[PDB]
């Protein structure tokens, strides 16, 4: 009932649903995808679906699972519990580290922030298809342009009916259900992550213009390391303080046959 | 008077040598002095797919440990800024990194590797 | 303090600069004192790397290896300089290096006879003075060639084809003058 396993060490992607009810095999299902952590440089980001029948949709509203910027953390973690009790609500989950987060938009080949988003939520749509959910309709909230977005999964799901839209979570009950899900998922995420570094509190919302995130990021700088695994190393907030307080790093991207084949020469010195 | 040219080093300091972990990163990094590798990388290494999955700087690596060839002996030596060398430290194996990806079998460090056993063959005596 | 990343023999004194028999400049060559030993220094060096030392960083990524040579190659060097000069002289007055002063440690070396049977004509009577030959030198580079073309087989490197490979190997050893005689040869 409980997210438990949001407990052990994550370095790549933790997925986390909870069992599909049998409703949701037979009758066709409506599904509201939702995300939290996109902008802060610290911690994960989490992806979050929602799922439930085409009759059960009015009975989902019966509950007052709507979105809210003033719900508590308390306050969703009770609307979530209520989900759980609810023969018919099913949910899927996927918390992003922030290890992910950096070394995809940090590799050889640029992977976008916005393609590693979007990949993540079609994902969780595929994952309940292949756990025998009867997925029609698909509904999902989007920052930025949702004419692309749209486009983009009717091409990954030609066969269900997708509505992309701006601030989808106070307009449809499915999305502000998913909404919720990724807050407390996030939330307890960072509450109880596991760190892997050797060394050992108050950072803040973890947002860039947050001032007690600037102090413990000016606080937190290696200079061989630079920053820990819990910072995003692609965020140029990160990369600034990097430049400045950091020491220098150069990656590729940045005699006979024999002995210049294997970079081997004579030694001069030392 | 001909000490200039020669740089002696401590035949002592070769014995009293407990084994170093070496690792060999594909990026350059302008410092030299010491660094919580025990704090940051060490703690860092998981198992993947490939070999050994790490981090450094937001940028993944994957490496395998490399083993010292049987024949050679690894030995780090420290020089200040008569002339003086000490074997500080030994090593049997290093673990190799790459961006991404295991350096390939093309790699010119493996090549450098095969150099100890061909060169114990071109200056041997003839007969 | 600059740490330094050594492949040494198994069986392994101090770091002595020598002239580089080909190229004819400076080149760092670790001697053993105790079994009068000669070991020749190269340095792999390759842009973006670095070392991890337990708790330390190595801005070079240089791997140092400490490698036998023949010490007849040296001797060459030497041995040729003088045959242009005039006629049999001993080793003392023909290993003689006013930039290089460690050259004396390859008169030191042992079995030195017998080593240099292999490239000169010798005349003195049970002394010794030495004269550089070129029938008996290219006939033991000839030799050298075998000996690496046998090596390259077994190490699975990369019969003319690997011949012309093993000249050119040979030809870090030997000055440019007596590489052309070789193949002609």
């Amino acid at each position: 009932m409980d997210l438990s396993e949001l407990e052990r060490d994550n370095t790549g992607r933790c997925r986390l649903s909870s069992p599909v009810p049998a409703v949701c095999r037979k009758e066709p299902c409506v599904l509201g995808v939702d995300e939290a952590g996109r902008g802060p440089v610290l911690g994960p980001m989490v992806y979050a679906i929602c799922y439930c029948p085409l009759p059960r949709l009015a009975d989902l509203e019966a509950l007052k699972v709507a979105d809210s910027k003033t719900l508590l953390e308390s306050e969703r973690e009770r609307l979530f519990a209520k989900m759980e009790d609810t023969d018919f609500v099913g949910w899927a989950l996927d918390v992003l580290s922030p290890n992910l987060i950096s070394t995809s938009m940090l590799g050889r080949v640029k992977y976008n922030l916005n393609s590693l988003s979007h990949d993540t939520a079609t994902g969780l749509i595929q994952y309940a298809l292949d756990q025998g959910v009867n997925v029609t309709q698909v509904f999902v909230d989007t920052v930025g342009m949702p004419e692309t977005y749209q486009a983009r999964l009717q091409q990954s799901f030609p066969g269900i009916e997708v509505t992309v839209k701006a601030k989808a979570d106070a307009l449809y009950p499915v999305v502000s259900a998913a909404s919720i899900c990724a807050k407390v998922a996030r939330d307890q995420a960072v509450k109880k992550w596991q760190f892997v570094e050797k060394l050992q509190t108050d950072y803040g919302s973890g947002y860039p213009n947050d001032p007690k995130t600037k102090a413990w990021l000016k606080e937190h700088v290696e200079p061989v390391f630079g920053f820990p695994q819990f910072v995003r190393f692609s965020w140029r907030t990160a990369q600034t303080i990097l430049e400045k307080e950091a020491e220098d790093v150069i990656w590729e991207d940045s005699s006979h046959r024999y002995f210049l084949e294997r970079g081997l020469e004579s030694a001069t010195s030392l | 008077a001909i000490e200039r040219h020669r740089v002696h080093l401590r035949s002592a300091t070769l014995r009293d040598a407990v084994p170093a972990t070496l690792h060999l990163l594909p990026c350059e990094v302008a410092v030299d002095g010491p660094a919580p590798v025990g704090r940051f990388f060490t703690p860092a290494i998981r198992q993947g797919p490939e070999g050994l999955e790490v981090s450094f700087r937001g940028r993944c690596l994957r490496g395998e440990e490399v083993a010292v060839p049987p024949g050679l002996v690894g030995y780090v030596m420290v020089t200040e800024e008569d002339r003086f060398i000490g074997a500080t430290a030994n090593f049997s194996r290093f673990t190799l990194w790459g961006l991404e990806t295991i350096p390939g079998p093309d790699a010119k460090v493996r090549g450098a590797l095969t150099w100890p056993s061909l060169a114990a063959a071109i200056h041997a005596q003839v007969p | 303090m600059r740490q330094h990343v050594f492949l040494v023999s198994e069986y392994l004194l101090m770091f002595v600069k020598l002239v580089n028999p080909c190229s004819g400049e400076g080149a760092i060559y670790l001697f053993n004192m105790c079994l009068q030993q000669l070991f020749e220094v190269k340095v792999f060096k390759e842009k973006h790397h670095s070392w991890f030392i337990n708790q330390s960083v190595q801005s070079g990524g240089l791997l140092h290896f400490a490698t036998p040579v023949d010490p007849l190659f040296l001797l060459l060097h030497y041995l040729i300089k003088a045959d242009k000069e005039g006629k049999f002289q001993p080793l003392d007055q023909v290993v003689v290096d006013n930039v290089f002063p460690n050259c004396i440690l390859l008169l030191k070396l042992p079995g030195l006879e017998k080593l240099l049977h292999h490239v000169t004509e010798e005349k003195g009577n049970p002394k010794k003075y030495y004269k550089y030959s070129k029938e008996k030198t290219l006939k033991w580079l000839e030799k050298k060639v075998n000996q690496t073309v046998a090596a390259l087989k077994t190490n699975n490197v990369n019969e003319e084809d690997y011949i012309r490979y093993a000249h050119g190997l040979i030809s870090d050893y030997i000055p440019k003058e007596l590489s052309d005689d070789l193949s002609k040869y």
